[PDB]
């Protein structure tokens, strides 16, 4: 379970179910404001099979500001926290057509009632680097970790940079298939049996 | 490197190590000899009517007191919902609504589109601990932000960003650094700031609140400030002669 693991394919089309429940879902969706889904893709992605109880991380920008809270809500989550990153190059400096912008919004949802997690341990505001485009802070990461340590973990969109110990990390950009989870491994095979994901 | 580490090691707030032409002067000169002198008006909102402050507002900063401002009257957003700002927003205008941390990030945004505005841009001022390095049942993090949404309505620089300290406790104030980034983008000349205190009060602008010990607000002289030929200027533009 606990090293990296990744999927590759088309989040419209796996059947998520198989993957287990989350303590932490997070997504960094290709809004339609790389190939992109339309609102009612992005609304019909079956988002409320990955948890019952815990939290999930939603980067917006532009109108996905406001979209992004319709599908939060939309798939069972209220919206209790927004990260925001602002971003600096590396002297620590900062780097919509009415202001520049200087940051990036991640909407926080919840789901049922968590137990045990660590909240309050970190604020509300990241402080790093601008590293290539649509590549989002790794300090994200040590804030979900310190939150929810140790538990089950899945981001949807990620990139290979992305995988991450304790996650499972889903996008069509990945190299292959990498399942070590032996549950996870047995339900793909059995709903997968020739390694094809289509419809 | 990590400054949430950093945080959650030490306590200071990661916006606490962010560091740190020559035009945008002679614009702050023309917005200061366009401006309005400044009107004030106490009124009790929630009894006032609103329509009696004429004439249509290009610009309104909307400021109501949030309960968690008292964390240590105020307004629910029930009761700001409730508000009738469609009623005094020119056609064509603009909303700077201060939304605090909690759920006023939704329930404002439900607001705008309520008075019919559609937000452009969402202005957060970040507030740093250097001088002193309780949470909402709700929250996952530390709240260390507020959020002020820019709504437009109608058809048709600055950084989205304030940065300073957190204010001493039992300080409401917003940071002034809010009315710059407004009055910079010359939006026209009638400024209304609801919630404001008297000391908001500002060349400019119609403050119109609760709290204020004054009033010289007339209506009649209001609209005179704006009659042709100065009917559309932006605030940005030398006084026809
Ligand atoms: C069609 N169905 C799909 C699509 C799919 N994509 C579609 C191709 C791209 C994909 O490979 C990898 N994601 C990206 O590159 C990507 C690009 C931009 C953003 C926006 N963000 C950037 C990061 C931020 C934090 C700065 C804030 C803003 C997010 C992600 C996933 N994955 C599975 N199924």
């Amino acid at each position: 379970l606990f090293p990296p693991q990744w999927i590759c394919c088309d989040i419209r089309y796996l059947d998520v179910s198989i993957l287990g429940k989350f303590a932490v879902v997070m997504a960094d969706p290709p809004w339609d404001i790389y190939g992109t889904l339309t609102d009612d893709e992005m609304r019909r992605l079956n988002i409320p099979v990955l948890q019952d109880d815990g939290f999930l991380f939603l980067w917006v920008t532009g109108r996905a500001m406001e979209l992004g809270r319709e599908c939060l809500n939309l798939w069972g989550y209220e919206r209790v926290d927004e990260i925001i990153w602002v971003k600096t190059n590396q002297l620590q400096r900062i780097i919509g057509h009415w202001l520049n912008h200087g940051k990036e919004h991640c909407l926080v949802g919840v789901k049922g009632n968590p137990q045990g997690f660590n909240q309050g341990l970190d604020c509300d505001v990241i402080v790093a680097e601008v590293r290539s485009t649509s590549h989002k802070p790794d300090e994200i990461y040590g804030m979900i970790e310190r939150l929810s340590p140790g538990t089950r973990k899945i981001e949807l969109f990620g990139r290979p940079h992305n995988v991450q110990p304790n996650w499972i990390t889903l996008g069509n950009q990945l190299d292959g298939i990498h399942l070590l989870d032996p549950d996870v491994v047995a339900r793909f095979k059995q709903r997968y049996p020739d390694g094809i994901i289509s419809k | 490197n990590d400054y949430c580490q950093h945080f959650v090691d030490t306590g200071h707030r990661p916006q606490n190590f962010i560091r740190d032409r020559e035009l945008i002067r002679l614009k702050d000169e023309l917005i200061a000899k366009s401006n309005t002198p400044p009107m004030y008006l106490q009124a009790d909102i929630e009894a006032f009517d609103i329509r009696e402050l004429t004439p249509k507002f290009d610009v309104i900063l909307l400021e109501p007191p949030l309960e968690e401002y008292y964390r240590e009257k105020c307004w629910t957003w029930d009761d700001i919902m409730k508000l009738e700002i469609d009623e005094i927003a020119a056609p064509r205008s603009f909303i700077f609504l201060w939304c605090g941390s909690g759920e006023g990030l939704d329930l404002g945004r439900v607001c705008l589109r309520k008075w019919g505005y559609r937000r452009c841009e969402d202005i957060c001022w970040i507030k740093t601990n250097k001088n002193n390095p309780t949470l909402d049942p709700k929250a996952v993090f530390q709240r260390t932000k507020e959020h002020c949404l820019m709504g437009i309505k109608g058809t048709v620089v600055d950084i989205d960003l304030i940065i300073t300290e957190e204010p001493e406790i039992g300080n409401i104030e917003k940071p002034v650094e809010i009315f710059h980034i407004i009055e910079h983008f010359c939006l026209g000349r009638r400024r209304l700031h609801l919630f404001g205190r008297d000391s908001t009060i500002r060349p400019g602008w119609l403050t119109v609140g609760p709290t204020l010990t004054n009033s010289n607000y007339n209506a009649e002289t209001y609209a005179s400030y704006f009659s042709a030929p100065n009917s559309y200027l932006t605030g940005c533009t030398e006084e026809i002669e």
